[PDB]
Order: structure tokens, then C-alpha cells, then sequence
């Protein structure tokens, strides 16, 4: 199917004292692949799947150079938006950065975006044309027309449209016996009574890869979401996804509910009834 | 500076079996600051060889973290995350239930 | 593979 990589940043001030914490970490789909932690020992860039590992000295180095870059950029950031929005030095805030590129199943370019928040709200993203900025306000409208001026876009573009997906494509088939494998869900239910006379059916769908999934109940056929649960999609921790549905439905009537999952790795979606 | 409480969920990694070693989650999401504090309780004390996730977030801004430990569960054993937060008015304790 | 451009806001 279609595939993504995407880099997320976080930097947290500290007014008490020191620099601010840097976090970065790089996905393919849903599989981190390297990490930097400010806080951590090796001041390097981390490999996080074995497919990463093959990559020599010069891209660990490259990697590293660039990531320190970002989290300099960050910082420098954190004061300069401090002074836009007229803020002590007193309090600690967050700057927050994601981009990345999605490829169709040719494996041709699909999509680019390069997103930055500050205090968890929207400050300043490319748009989908790759050529204009949304500035959420006018500090953000400030770094706009400052942006416009030094061809910021056409760099970006240029990234995303070659870079980007080069470099995805080339770890799509470095990490082909991991990352182009669909793991379906493994699917049961599961029955816990909630009077003498009421039960609640659970439906779980565990180690599945990609995190993309639907969970539905059906009553006699047609959709129920009265008395339905879901739950967020969650990590196992070993690189899988979780997901569960409840409804809570009286007891001896059972066989009129069904639970229908959809996943990428399912040829035709699954139906489970409770079996008695 | 926005306040979103992170949303709770805790959960074994594996369907739980008494006396079958597993890992214990606390997958903690939806929040912002991204500071947070998590503890995974046996019978009410901390569990000290916690380890936890790279912060990362969503579309939305709102981060997310796994904290996780190895645990065997038991008849007698009661396991729960424990999680502070500016948007808690008191930090929150969610039992860890094998049917969740 | 990071992309190289470090513009500040
Ligand atoms: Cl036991
Ligand atoms: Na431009
Ligand atoms: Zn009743």
C-alpha cells in the first residue's frame, strides 16, 4: 500500500536552569526507526530498528550533525517566541515540529507537510501546494513574510519531493522483511457479565501492523453505538498495535451481535460472534 | 500555554495468565505539557526498573508515552499506573484489569 | 535521511 516518513521534534524550555530538553524521533508508518533524547548519554543519533543498523559511519554522522541543527533551531526559537508573545522568562514552553513525506503504492510521491507549533497550538505549516505558509496568528503572520523572503518553501519542497522519498524508498527496501509485512489482527471475543441478567461482549484485535484499524459492532445487521466502547488504538510495545470494542447487550441475546474489523493485512474484513 | 488531560489506559501486553510472565503498560496520551509523572504500582508501591517510550504526539499536538515494566501476574498481586499532571487536581490511579 | 534546512521562526 502507500507509505510515509515522518520526523517529530520536541523542545521543552527550562527556566530554572540549563537549555532546553530536545526529543526527535523518526518513523516509517508506524515503526520508530532512530531517536535523539537531549538528555541521554551519546549526544548521537540512535538507530531503533534492526534495517537502520546497515547504514554506514558517514549517515550516523550526517544524521547526528543535522538532528543537533534542529534542536540548535528549536532553542533559538523558544526565546524568539518568548519575545513575540510578550512572556516571561519565568515560565517553561514547548515548540513542537513534524515533517514528512507519504508515497502511493508506485511508491511515487503522494503528499509533503512541515507543521510547527508553539504551547501546543498551531503556529506556523506549509500548505499542500508546497509553496505557501498558514500562519495561525500574527506572530506566526511575522515569520510568514520573513519565511517568503528567504525561499524557506522552495527548500522545503525541494526536500520533500526528492530527498524525503528517495531516502523512504530506499529504507522500504532495506527493512522489506519487516516494514512491507502486514501482521492482521488476531481477533477473539471475549464475555463478562455485568448483572444476571446483562453481559458486556468484548472484541480485540491484537498484534496488528499498521496502527490503521475498524472496530464495529453490528445488531441484526446494521450499525449499534449505543452501549459501545472503543478504545484508542495502543502499542503492545513490541511494535504491534491493540484495539478493543465493547457493547453491552442482556444475556441469552448474543448470536444477534457481530464485530467486523478492517485492516490492511485482511483480504476481506473479519466478522466474530460469540460462541456459547 | 494549553491544558489537555492525558487520557489513561493500562494494560498488559499479552492476554494474562496467573503465574505467566508479561509486560505491564501504562500508555499515557491526549496531554500537553509534555510533563507528566507515571509510576507502575504493585500493591500500592512503585515499581523501580520502569522503562518508557520517545515523547512523541499526534496530529492534534497532544503527546503520548508508553511506560512499561516485566510482571507476572497473580491471584494476590494488585498492579495500577499512577500518573500526576498539572491538569489533575489529584494524582490519578488506574487499577490494571486483565479483561481491559 | 533529515532535512538540512534550519530556517529560524
Ligand atoms: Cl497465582
Ligand atoms: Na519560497
Ligand atoms: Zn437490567
Amino acid at each position: 500500500g502507500s507509505h510515509s516518513m515522518r520526523y517529530f521534534f520536541t523542545s521543552v524550555s527550562r527556566p530554572g536552569r540549563g537549555e532546553p530538553r530536545f526529543i526527535a524521533v523518526g518513523y516509517v508508518d508506524d515503526t520508530q526507526f532512530v531517536r535523539f533524547d537531549s538528555d541521554a548519554a551519546s549526544q548521537r543519533m540512535e538507530p531503533r530498528a534492526p534495517w537502520i543498523e546497515q547504514e554506514g559511519p558517514e549517515y550516523w554522522d550526517g544524521e547526528t550533525r543535522k538532528v543537533k541543527a534542529h534542536s540548535q533551531t528549536h532553542r533559538v526559537d523558544l526565546g524568539t517566541l518568548r519575545g513575540y508573545y510578550n512572556q516571561s522568562e519565568a515560565g517553561s514552553h514547548t515548540v513542537q515540529r513534524m515533517y514528512g513525506c507519504d508515497v502511493g503504492s508506485d511508491w511515487r510521491f503522494l503528499r509533503g507537510y512541515h507543521q510547527y507549533a508553539y504551547d501546543g497550538k498551531d503556529y506556523i505549516a506549509l500548505k499542500e501546494d508546497l509553496r505557501s505558509w498558514t500562519a495561525a496568528d500574527m506572530a506566526a503572520q511575522t515569520t510568514k513574510h520573513k519565511w517568503e523572503a528567504a525561499h524557506v518553501a522552495e527548500q522545503l519542497r525541494a526536500y520533500l519531493e526528492g530527498t524525503c522519498v528517495e531516502w523512504l524508498r530506499r529504507y522500504l527496501e532495506n527493512g522489506k522483511e519487516t516494514l512491507q509485512r502486514t501482521d492482521a489482527p488476531k481477533t477473539h471475543m471475549t464475555h463478562h457479565a455485568v448483572s444476571d441478567h446483562e453481559a458486556t461482549l468484548r472484541c480485540w484485535a491484537l498484534s496488528f501492523y499498521p496502527a490503521e484499524i475498524t472496530l464495529t459492532w453490528q445488531r441484526d445487521g446494521e450499525d449499534q453505538t449505543q452501549d459501545t466502547e472503543l478504545v484508542e488504538t495502543r502499542p503492545a510495545g513490541d511494535g504491534t498495535f491493540q484495539k478493543w470494542a465493547a457493547v453491552v447487550v442482556p444475556s441469552g441475546q448474543e448470536q444477534r451481535y457481530t464485530c467486523h474489523v478492517q485492516h490492511e493485512g485482511l483480504p476481506k474484513p473479519l466478522t466474530l460472534r460469540w460462541e456459547p | 500555554m494549553i491544558q489537555r488531560t492525558p487520557k489513561i489506559q493500562v494494560y498488559s501486553r499479552h492476554p494474562a495468565e496467573n503465574g505467566k510472565s508479561n509486560f505491564l503498560n501504562c500508555y499515557v496520551s491526549g496531554f500537553h505539557p509534555s510533563d507528566i509523572e507515571v509510576d507502575l504500582l504493585k500493591n500500592g508501591e512503585r515499581i523501580e526498573k520502569v522503562e518508557h517510550s520517545d515523547l512523541s504526539f499526534s496530529k492534534d499536538w497532544s503527546f503520548y508515552l508508553l511506560y512499561y515494566t516485566e510482571f507476572t501476574p497473580t491471584e494476590k498481586d494488585e498492579y495500577a499506573c499512577r500518573v500526576n499532571h498539572v491538569t489533575l487536581s489529584q494524582p490519578k490511579i488506574v487499577k490494571w484489569d486483565r479483561d481491559m | 535521511r533529515l532535512n538540512e534546512v534550519a530556517n529560524n521562526l
